[PDB]
């Protein structure tokens, strides 16, 4: 064993897929005035098994004619949780390598 | 429990008996020669004592590591270490002994060349066996708290310089007598005519022959080796106390 | 299993053992001490040097104990690296190609002392302890060293006896014969190949 | 007593003392990746708990660890 | 034993953080009619219970819902209403939800700063004798 | 003399009754919102006497609870918690010191 | 079982130890200058990541050093 | 049961012994040493 | 695949290390250093050269004799390295080659034979053994050829301290010492002769 | 007032580090060498005793006569210091009296006039003279003493030679050296008369 | 290969040009209001090729400008100057490290 | 402007290091130690009392004899730099005048002229010379004092070697080694004459 | 062109750590060593004049022997440099010019001759060869020139040696040895001769 | 040669004189409300020249209001934030002479 794969866990990708749900929820605030444009939404456990998608956002409301299916509401949230575990993420990364170095070296 | 007990006891329990041990591995014969190096011989000090762990009783707690009292206990084991040793020490050189003095009466190193044979009796006897397993006999009978060297057994290790001559000279008695009729009679015979004299030609015939008794010499001399490792095996069990 | 962070530590505190494991398992501690005898049989006494002695016992020892470098190599190290074993099972699996190395090369005599030194109970030898088959190894290989390294004394000894009982013949008592007998006690070596014949010998010595 | 029962109770207690800390690694590592895959039954305040101990607990390791090559090291360097 | 303040500083961030989660679900459902008069939803509150037989570690010890009287509203045009036009609301007050969501999130972060000073203390006990 | 105790003092002793201090303040601080819980204290005099060789105090409340109970004064544990840090601080580097000393004598270094 | 067979499998074993780090070490610099020259399709996660590990496995290779060339001067300089 | 002052001050108080005991012994085989080094 | 330049450093780093090994194994100062050792104990004066000085002439001597390969080194592996004209392991095996082929132009066959086969390996001509096993061939050439030269070189002082003995003997006084009544014409003989230049001389010539 | 811990610990070292000096000056040793340098001297052996075992006898001979003073160091200034009874200061006063007492009891009295004139000093009771003064009259009175006993122990080897030189002479060979006859003579006497047990009661015995 | 340009690749370079961008940005949103002022860019691909291997461009306006003459978009040059910044400052780190990763091999610590 | 206090530590952290060069070029300790190595080498013990033994007997002589100097530096140099009366530059020249003066006791004329010629300084007064002048000046007649007073104590062994070998010459028995004879009558006369208390009194005596 | 303070500070606390081999390889120190050697190897004595102490006056005559060379470093390079009258890279010019021609007046030519040839460089004259050839040359001149000196001085005490062996034979005594004899008349010769002076003022002498 | 002058360059005065340079900024920040206080400056060319080898009026850039003060708060602001800037390379640069210093003199 002792490989980086092993020693880093899923945490190498996790930051990864954080930073992909981040640019989507981005996308769909910016197209929320944009008339036709469908909310796309992100499917973590299939980035989960392309490690060991991009779908499409039911509304909870009807559109007013635009066919934009993006909620402010719902963006701003999910923007929100991302960028907090996205953080998470980089601190359980990052004190792998922490770790890892403090093993090696003995100091 | 507090984790001070566990680790103290074990250095305690594991350093002084190691001390007896290397004390004894410095000072004895083969191990404390001066070809190998140190390292080897701590490694040797070391492994032993890791062995022959079961065997040795657990040292009393009552002496502390950092105390005046532990500090007398190092010195005491060292003490035992040195006496048997000695011993070893003492045999080997009094057939260094026997070399020379058959060598200076022989008109003439040649203790080296007992010393080397010596030490060929001494390993391939076992002796550095049998003193590994008085070593750890001693601290069976002679425990590592209570119990040091008194003032008979220093007297007693005092008075080994007599058992030297008194061995040296039997193992030579007979060749140091033939030696001396010989030259006697080659002086006696060579007399009438006081021209010829002896001087350097006395140093010649005197050499020959001292050489050739020497031959006599390491004949028989495994059988008085044998006596003698008796001899002084008994003086370190009376250490001991064993 | 342990952690990927203490297993880490685990080989990093041991690779510092590698001396420790050197010259007391391998071939290193003969070597040296025959080097170290023969050193003393000629009047040079540091000609030599200790880091020429160490570097040709160095080299030897990894000729030698090839053969063991071999087994460790393709029974632990290589089945570790292929996840195909744990770290407590390729570390067992190192030791049994040494421990065979070792036991194969000691005295029965000196394996029933320090068995029976150690107090435990083996009916055969083939399956003590390392613990006590470590100081047995030793214990064995310095008396081997000892009587391997004072035979090749002996010739260097006959030099001294000889020259030196030749100059006493003369009444020439006090030239030392040892100023004498140095260049023929050099001469003797070099004229028998001693630096290849010693290490040919020491080499096909073990096993 | 003898000598080898010291020694085993020694080895005992440093095994005991890897076990614990090992234990606390995986311990850590499971919370961790828990939070980190997404359950929702993970609290972020355990997690941050269980790293401290891990990794102080490690920490504790190193120390005892050069202690005990500092000492070989001392030892190995003494007139025999 | 080597981390008892972690696991007491711990337990009040597990403790303080339902707390929090109950005052979101009470102010989500403040205007939450529901159906019937008995179904309707209630101000639900959590117990902090702290058994002292060192440290004493907090538990939560179960939610339990409020004794206030439900807030009654004449609206005899809701279908779910009563025979009185009456519909029951659930009795949950914003102004007792506004001080405790002041009081969890508050008490939550000091017991943070108190579980990074133990560390440090423990980091600190680690170089004696260095 | 030439003893751990005569050597270390009571800067041994003094460490864990600052560490079982923290532990009680810790206590306070974690149940101070719980209702009826009342605020625990540790006499430093007695604590250090029985670590020497070898009962519950209350904190009195300046000011009376809001209907709760609980007689936590937070403003106070946190500056007691303070207090306890640094001297706890000063308490290992006096202990660290009295081994660094039995060290330097022992080696000459 | 040779010791020119046994040389070369270790010296094989050595010498992909330091290729692997050989090839950490430039990937970490290649993800480093794409990501610094402009490159759109190059996040900043996949640089930091790459060169952490490139730290961790040079970190090795000197601490692995350092205890070889240690002891080999124990070797060197013992009191033979 | 067990805290980290207890674990560091075993480990401070088994340094310290084990220090002690070494160079104890290093004094006395040094002097031991200087003894047999002497011309009689 | 060139290697990064942060292990070329740690690289050339650990051969510094290694220097000292290189000095007393793979180079002249040996042979140099045991000459002039055994022509010291060759004279009665016991360590009148010191071992500094005896070391310093040996580095000055390793140094002249060695530049012809320290030479090739820069003008085949050093310059092509700073030049960017060849990759650090070719760099590595041109500064190798000149090195092996002084090794073994001064070492012995029956040397190199007790060696391979030691080893195991195929050899059909000497230049194709691995350095591993022609620096342990090459030291005990050296020492036997260093041993050669010494017995050469002690072989005048033995007749001088063979006839002063003698002589005195001849009168009849063998009490008087001979060696202190021979260290003057023991040296007287190595300054007429001037041995500090030709015995040097030897030594550099031995190796070419 | 009594001295620290880390105080007591630097003292305790200082004097392991001086503890070969307290051997040679202040105990027995120098006087059991010496006498034992003339019986190997005496008789016709050169260094075959060996100089190893002669200091090894020589420091078992010390540990068994310095034991009544070594045990009254243990009891009057070890014990009180282990059990704390008494100070540091105090305990090491306790344990250099009995050391004092031993050397007045080995010194003489116009040894001791000597060096306390050439100090400069003033004193009227030897009880209570700086050890600093008392060590050089106590190896001065040892080697006095061991040159006394040593010239006793050398007339019946004297007498021996002399007798086998005359025996010799008179019967007429005046060409055979008298050592290598004599040195059997005088190892038999030293072995039938057990030498070394009479040696040991005269010279363990002569401190008292 | 042991070279400065070689260990430090285009790290060395990079920083002085997101530097001069930053002066062009800077320049551009003080000189918002000057009338006549035609808001300029820097190629990035350009300026760092002329540094690897030893003159600012016009920015086009998304909208006609209201009379002044002026095509500096205050709200995209904001947008321009963060991204510069935090692109500055990863360079530094890539830059930084490369020294540091030097002396460490050099000095073996 | 004294010395500030970090450097009058650095200053006296220096004489200590260099203490054995003091004691063995400015002091009286070379001198007692030559004495010493020619008596024993005067009898017929080679190494009987000891290197060890011989230089603890100097050092303790050595302090003696200097004790009116080493007070002259405490009563001028160390009392006032203590109780803050004297410049530490003044102090470090207080107590180096003591010291030059017995130097200049015990040094011959003949040994100053020579040096200050070898350092090319014109000086006249034979008291204001520079330690770095002096010092090779007073080792040299201590040395040559030595030899003096070794020759005085020689000649009473030699005359005893030869009366011995000429009796021994006498009777016709050449064979018989004078050496092992004279051995007992040297350590006779040696003993009833005291002459361990009176060389160390005439060696103390000497330095005046 | 000038090196940078910091590198000025390196170059300068590197000359330092080789300190002690440029006093035995560029200096009177070995000379002076030598002669001293062999000179107590002529007398009886061995170990009489001590090596702290015949190193310590040969460090103080090589102080006395450098001083015109170190005033002139001190002139030439110290002292523009201090004044920033020249570079760092003129004043280490500037010292080693000096020192240079020290041992070039000191060197014998065949020495020159023989490392000019083995260094394989192209020389015209002696008085510009570089440094690395002629540390070698000049170390090996020393040595045979310390050689002759010892030489002369080892006939005075061979031949007094040589008269009292052969008066004692004279006189039929062929077990006396003549070195103990010989040994106070060895001494004497030196004492009234003043050899002490005689044998440094020649030493310092030499070098003129 | 080896000395400070030379070893620690113009860096040992440059520290100094950006600390009265901090001194005279605050002095017109503090006197911006005092009537007939006129802001003054420090010319860094010109006193570290004085420094190495060894209090101007600034010009309003507008008419002051009445009372007679021509300190400019916002300059004052920006002056005061460069020298603190420079101030602090000033003493990276002198503080980094010494260490490299140190570095040289001990080998390590």
């Amino acid at each position: 064993a002792i490989s980086f794969d092993n020693a880093l866990g899923i945490h190498q990708h996790t930051v990864g897929v954080r930073e992909r749900n981040a640019e989507v929820i981005s996308t769909n605030i910016a197209q929320a005035n944009t008339p036709g444009y469908k909310a796309r939404g992100l499917d973590f456990a299939k980035e989960l098994q392309a490690a060991t998608d991009k779908l499409y956002r039911l509304p909870t409301q009807p559109d007013t004619g635009d066919g934009n299916t993006v909620d402010l509401d719902l963006e701003r949230n999910l923007f929100m949780q991302n960028q907090i575990r996205h953080q998470a993420s980089l601190d359980f990364l990052g004190s792998k390598f922490k770790n890892l170095t403090k093993a090696i070296k003995g100091e | 429990e507090y984790p001070t007990s566990v680790v103290l006891d074990w250095i305690a329990n594991y350093f002084w008996p190691y001390v007896r041990i290397s004390s004894m591995l410095m000072v004895m014969t083969v191990t404390g020669a001066r070809f190998v190096s140190p390292r080897i011989r701590l490694y040797l000090g070391l492994a032993i004592t890791f062995a022959v762990m079961p065997a040795i009783p657990a040292v009393p707690q009552d002496i502390e590591l950092l105390s005046f009292r532990g500090f007398m206990t190092i010195a005491e084991q060292m003490i035992i270490g040195i006496a048997m040793g000695m011993v070893t020490q003492f045999m080997i050189q009094t057939f260094v002994l026997l070399g020379q003095i058959l060598g200076m009466q022989s008109s003439l190193l040649l203790g080296q060349l007992f010393m080397f044979l010596t030490t060929m009796f001494f390993l391939a006897t076992d002796g550095h066996l049998k003193m590994l397993q008085l070593v750890v006999f001693s601290f069976k009978t002679l425990p590592i708290g209570s119990g040091s060297l008194n003032a008979v057994d220093f007297r007693e290790m005092a008075g080994w310089l007599g058992i030297m001559f008194q061995t040296a000279l039997s193992m030579s008695l007979s060749g140091i007598i033939a030696l001396l009729t010989i030259n006697l009679s080659f002086g006696v015979m060579t007399r009438a005519a006081p021209q010829l004299n002896i001087f350097s030609l006395g140093f010649a015939f005197a050499l020959m022959v001292g050489l050739l008794l020497c031959w006599y010499i390491l004949a028989g001399l495994y059988s008085h080796y044998e006596m003698f490792w008796t001899v002084g095996e008994a003086q370190i069990c009376r250490l001991i106390r064993l | 299993d342990y952690s990927v962070t203490l297993q880490i530590l685990a080989l990093m505190t041991m690779l510092g053992f590698l001396p420790a494991m050197v010259i007391l398992m391998t071939s290193f501690t003969r070597i040296v001490v025959v080097m170290s005898i023969l050193r003393q049989a000629m009047g040079l006494q540091q000609t030599p040097s200790n880091q020429v002695i160490i570097g040709i016992a160095l080299f030897l020892t990894f000729f030698v104990m090839s053969p063991v470098l071999n087994e460790i190599n393709d029974k632990a190290v290589q089945p570790y690296l292929n996840e195909q074993v744990t770290a407590r099972e390729a570390f067992d699996a190192a030791q049994a190609p040494m421990k065979a190395f070792m036991l194969k090369q000691t005295r029965i005599k000196d394996l029933e002392t320090f068995v029976t030194m150690s107090g435990e109970q083996v009916d055969n030898p083939e399956d003590v302890s390392m613990a006590v088959l470590i100081p047995a190894f030793i214990t064995s290989e310095l008396k081997t060293a000892f009587q391997i390294g004072f035979m090749l004394f002996l010739p260097f000894l006959i030099i001294d006896l000889v020259v030196a009982s030749v100059l006493m013949a003369m009444g020439m008592m006090m030239l030392s014969p040892m100023i004498v007998s140095l260049p023929f006690k050099l001469m003797l070596f070099v004229l028998v190949d001693g630096w290849n014949l010693i290490l040919s010998t020491l080499a096909g010595s073990f096993a | 007593a003898s000598g080898a029962k010291v020694g085993a109770d020694f080895n005992d207690l440093l095994t005991k003392a890897i076990n614990n800390v090992n234990t606390l690694q995986k311990a850590s590592g499971d919370l961790q990746t828990r939070f980190d895959r997404g359950d929702a039954d993970v609290s972020l305040s355990d997690v941050m708990i269980a790293r401290n101990k891990s990794s102080v607990a490690f920490d504790a390791t190193v120390q005892i660890r050069n202690k005990l090559v500092e000492a070989y090291k001392d030892l190995m360097n003494m007139p025999v | 034993s080597l981390f008892n303040v972690f696991n007491v500083t711990g337990s009040a961030m597990s403790a303080e953080s339902v707390r929090l989660n109950t005052t979101s679900s009470n102010l989500a459902n403040a205007d939450s009619v529901s159906s019937s008069a008995k179904d309707t939803y209630k101000a639900r509150h959590a117990v902090f219970g702290a058994e002292l037989s060192d440290t004493v570690p907090v538990k939560v010890m179960g939610i339990v819902e409020s004794d206030k009287p439900l807030s009654a509203e004449y609206n005899p045009d809701h279908p779910l209403a009563n025979e009185e036009g009456y519909i029951y609301k659930p009795n949950v007050n914003v102004m007792e939800e506004m001080a405790n969501m002041i009081s969890a999130s508050r008490a939550y972060q000091t017991n943070v700063q108190v579980a990074d000073s133990s560390k440090q203390m423990l980091l600190r006990t680690l170089q004696m004798g260095q």
